[PDB]
């Protein structure tokens, strides 16, 4: 009981890393002002 | 920042041996008795001036306007 | 018990419960992310883009 | 005095995009993007939003292209150093009505329209405080009478405000055929606003219900898993050897 | 002990009655009808409004619950 | 276990609850004689037109 | 040892293998 | 096209009348006056704010 | 000073601090933190070990109360002597011996390390 | 200068190292440059300044 309540929360929190670690990456990826301008 | 020994004898449970997430549903009345009890009166010295001094303006911002009201 | 069983599966090398780990991260998001958007799309009704009745009429 | 200084307070109205789960009401976001151009244009600008926002929204993307190519923007110098007027594209920002502040200053008796993009985040209580606003051009009060060339409004700061009653019932004709009334056109026109000044609210609203759920099961996890790590700790006996 | 199961077993019966209420009152599985005036979904619509002005025979239109509703004519 | 104090704690509480009471009581008593009293020497009539 | 060794070593890479899927979730490399 | 909010305001003006009577007996002190400052502009404050906290919910739910 | 036996609110604090101190099962003394003043170090070096030692078991007793959050039983809270103290006495002529060491052209016989 | 371009070469960098600061207000005042926006909105020209 006590490593599958681990272990809900180990993938709760391996969701929340990806999702800061794609936040930023992405944010220092293009631009949609630019992809409008893409023609 | 040496450590000083006392000279105890200690019984220690495996964790694994023990209801984990019921003392905090054990005694829930005896515990907000004592919560209450014991700090009821800083309760008061904290949220006293804040309330008063909230009435207080309140009443002197009502006088104000009625009184400036033609 | 369930928990025995899936214990014994896997929970006798760290790497498959890495990978376990990883499975349920993946999966159990997804699943979140339908249960909000069919909560969404409930609550909303009407209010979406997709069904405006001038959609498509200006032209 | 003071409480003309202030305003008159807006209350709280019951908007369609308020709630943990709301979504804009795009078919209202359309109609005050209508009633924006139609009558609010003229001397509002926006400045802050291209026409590729709408695409989506409110509006198909033809849609969208047929509306810029409506109106015409000055481009760039072309192989001869002069400049030209094109037909605007998908990219170009809504037009602007004056040449600067100091021509839409003067063109309004001195005072300038605001710009309209983040207008219901700059001011207190925004949405309600623009909708009472619109609405509220009342008869002023007994013995108050204002300056010409201002019109009395309680909720502006001051009670005179310098734009007149624009939102008249009939003013506009809506495409769907909606009954054309003053608090109707000024629900869309707040609505247009709302969402002008903050297009990534329903994204957020889903991020934020998504990651509170998925963070408080992680809370329940830490709870168990710092009690489980304290409990060889917390149930212990220990003799010490001494009584008082 | 047991509140597991007493909480589980008073929600199960909430959730009975509820669906005996639903097939005996919504769908009447056992025959019957239901009136003209909650089907037509508009009759509410016009018993607010005649609270405003209720329609008298010797006189003018006339106002109901004056108190309660706070409802009521000024100066004339 | 203090029985006195007890009901000295009951009968406060009763008497707070009915206080209350009192107050709401007296609101509405206070509408309803504003009304009437409006009703004859004031502006509010009960016919529409 | 060194069959227990390598199978350890391949079962790391799966998991490398599938977290980095997990990072970059890429149908496109998948379906060809 | 009436105006869905002067209709309802129209319709929820008997329901507070108390501040009504005061801006109105505001009225007659100040017709009465005929030269002061006379503004008095508390008493418009009052009344069309209850007016506006009955016309929230109602507007919304007669809009289209 | 009018502090004990004269003074209402001298009682009432006397009367907290037993609560407080017999709860935990802590006396007085033991709040002295020898870190604090370099002078209770020379004080509890100078004590003997019996007393130290039972000092010593005293405060490993509370803090572990205080980490398991809560008092000790009625037993061993009546069984208290809060006040019982046992360093003042020598504090006092530590503190003394500094004074007399100052006054008469001395180096202090240890200082506080600049941290 | 009637075709290239200095562009970063202000005139008041000219006192104390070609000119006197009288000639370069002079200098300056002969040529014409636009300026912001008047109070009635449009794009006027004033003679040169210094800066
Ligand atoms: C090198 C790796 C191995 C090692 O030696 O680890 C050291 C050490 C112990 O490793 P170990 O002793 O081998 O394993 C013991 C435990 O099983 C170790 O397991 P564990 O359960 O201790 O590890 C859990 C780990 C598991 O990690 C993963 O699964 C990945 O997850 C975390 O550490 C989570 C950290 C906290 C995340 C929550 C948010 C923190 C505040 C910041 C919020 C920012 C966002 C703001 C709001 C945004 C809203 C959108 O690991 C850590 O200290 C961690
Ligand atoms: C009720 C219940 O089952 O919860 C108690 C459980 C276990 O409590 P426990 O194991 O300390 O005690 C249970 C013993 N009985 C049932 C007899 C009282 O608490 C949790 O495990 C919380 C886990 C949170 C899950 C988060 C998933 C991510
Ligand atoms: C890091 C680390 O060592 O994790 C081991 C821990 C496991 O440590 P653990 O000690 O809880 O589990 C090992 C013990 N058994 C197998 C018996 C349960 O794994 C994780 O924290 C998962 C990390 C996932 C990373 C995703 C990115
Ligand atoms: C402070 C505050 O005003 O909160 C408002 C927020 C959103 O509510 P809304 O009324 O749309 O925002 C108006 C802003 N005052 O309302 C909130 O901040 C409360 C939202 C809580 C969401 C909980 C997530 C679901 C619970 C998961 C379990
Ligand atoms: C709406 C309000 C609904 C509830 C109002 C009444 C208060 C209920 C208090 C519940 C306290 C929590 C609890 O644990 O209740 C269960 C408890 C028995 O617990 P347990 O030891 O598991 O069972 C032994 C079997 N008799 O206790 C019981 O089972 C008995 C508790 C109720 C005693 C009589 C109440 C009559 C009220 C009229
Ligand atoms: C639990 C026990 C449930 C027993 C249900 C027995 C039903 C017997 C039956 O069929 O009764 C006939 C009749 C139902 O009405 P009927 O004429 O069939 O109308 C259908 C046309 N749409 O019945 C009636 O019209 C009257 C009886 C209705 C059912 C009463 C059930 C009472 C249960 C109390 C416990
Ligand atoms: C030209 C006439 C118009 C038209 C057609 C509209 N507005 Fe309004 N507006 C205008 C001026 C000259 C001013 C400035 C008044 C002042 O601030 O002294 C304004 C002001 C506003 C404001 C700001 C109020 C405030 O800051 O408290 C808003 C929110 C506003 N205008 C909105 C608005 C909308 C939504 C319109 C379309 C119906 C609209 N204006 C038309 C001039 C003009």
């Amino acid at each position: 009981f006590a490593y599958f309540v681990l272990t809900g929360g180990r993938f709760v929190y391996a969701s929340l890393i990806r999702l800061l670690v794609l936040k930023f990456v992405l944010s220092m990826s293009a631009s949609k002002d630019v992809l409008a301008l893409a023609s | 920042k040496q450590i000083v020994p006392v000279k105890s004898v200690i019984y220690a449970l495996s964790p694994f041996q023990q209801k984990v997430m019921t003392g905090l549903w054990k005694d829930l009345p005896t515990k907000i008795h004592h919560k209450v009890s014991e700090n009821w009166i800083s309760a008061t010295l904290l949220l006293g001036p804040l309330v008063g001094t909230y009435a207080y303006v309140q009443n002197y911002l009502e006088k104000e306007k009625l009184h400036h009201r033609y | 018990g369930i928990f025995e069983s899936l214990y014994k599966v896997v929970m006798r090398r760290n790497s498959v419960y890495v990978t376990f780990v990883i499975a349920g991260a993946f999966l159990g998001e997804r699943a979140v992310d339908y249960g909000i958007h069919k909560l969404w799309e409930a609550n909303n009704v009407g209010k979406r883009y997709e069904d405006i009745p001038v959609l498509g009429q200006k032209l | 005095a003071d409480e003309a200084e202030h305003g008159l307070a807006c209350p709280s109205y019951p908007w369609p995009h308020k709630g943990i789960l709301s979504s804009y009401d795009h078919a209202s976001i359309r109609r005050g993007h209508q009633v924006y151009t139609e009558v609010c244009a003229s001397c509002h600008s926006m400045s802050l939003i291209s026409y590729r926002d709408l695409v989506g929204v409110a509006y198909t993307e033809e849609e969208v292209k047929a509306m810029a190519a409506e109106i015409e923007v000055v481009d760039g110098p072309n192989d001869e150093g002069e400049m030209f007027t094109r037909p605007g594209k998908l990219s170009d920002r809504f037009p602007q009505p004056y040449a600067n502040e100091a021509a839409a200053r003067f063109a309004n008796g001195g005072a300038y329209p605001p710009d309209l993009s983040l207008i219901t985040k700059a001011r207190h209580n925004g949405q309600n405080y623009v909708f009472s606003l619109l609405t509220g051009y009342r008869d002023p009060p007994a013995g108050v009478s204002i300056r010409e060339g201002l019109h009395y409004n309680p909720y502006f700061p001051g009670g005179a405000i310098a734009m007149p009653k624009m939102l008249n019932d009939g003013a506009v004709e809506y495409e769907d055929g909606t009954p054309a009334t003053e608090a109707q056109m000024g629900k869309d026109v707040v609505s247009f606003l709302s969402w002008a000044a903050e297009p990534e609210m329903e994204e957020r609203k889903l991020m934020g219900f998504k990651w509170i759920f998925v963070l408080s099961l992680a809370l329940l996890q830490a709870a168990y898993y710092r009690r489980l790590r304290w409990s060889v700790l917390k149930s212990r006996k220990l003799v010490l050897d001494v009584v008082n | 002990m047991s509140t597991k199961y007493i909480v589980s077993a008073i929600l199960g019966s909430f959730g009975i009655a509820w669906v005996c209420d639903y097939y005996v009152s919504e769908k009447k599985i056992f025959g019957g009808s239901t009136p003209g005036t909650i089907t037509n979904k508009e009759w509410g619509e016009e018993t607010d409004k005649k609270f405003q002005a209720w329609p008298r025979t010797a006189g003018p239109p006339v106002v109901v619950n004056p108190i309660t509703r706070q409802n009521f004519v000024v100066k004339s | 276990p203090s029985v006195v104090k007890e009901i000295i704690i009951g009968i406060t509480l009763g008497l707070a609850a009915g206080s209350v009471w009192k107050m709401h009581h007296w609101n509405e008593q206070r509408k309803i004689r504003t009304f009437y009293d409006l009703l004859e020497k004031g502006e509010i009539g009960v016919v529409v037109d | 040892i060194q069959p227990a060794d390598v199978k350890a070593a391949a079962m790391w890479g799966v998991a490398a293998a599938t977290g980095g899927l997990y990072l970059v979730q890429v149908s496109i490399l998948v379906l060809p | 096209p009436v105006d869905q909010k002067r209709y309802l305001e129209e319709s929820c003006k008997p329901k507070c009348v108390k501040p009504l009577l005061e801006y109105q007996a505001c009225i007659k002190r100040i017709h009465g006056d005929d030269s002061g400052q006379k503004h008095c502009t508390g008493q418009y404050f009052d009344y069309w704010f209850c007016v506006d906290k009955c016309v929230a919910p109602k507007l919304f739910t007669k809009l289209k | 000073f009018l502090d004990p036996k004269k003074n209402w609110l001298a009682a009432q604090h006397m009367k907290s601090l037993v609560k407080r101190l017999s709860k935990y099962g802590l006396r007085y003394d033991d709040l002295y933190d020898p870190y604090y003043d370099l002078d209770v170090k020379e004080a509890l070096n100078r004590l003997p070990k019996e007393v130290v030692d039972a000092r010593h078991a005293r405060l490993k007793r509370a803090i572990d109360l205080s980490m398991k959050h809560e008092y000790l039983p009625e037993d061993l809270q009546a069984m208290q002597t809060p006040f019982r103290g046992y360093l003042q006495d020598m504090l006092a002529l530590v503190k003394r011996e500094r004074a007399e060491r100052e006054a008469l052209g001395g180096l202090p016989l240890y200082q506080r390390s600049i941290p």
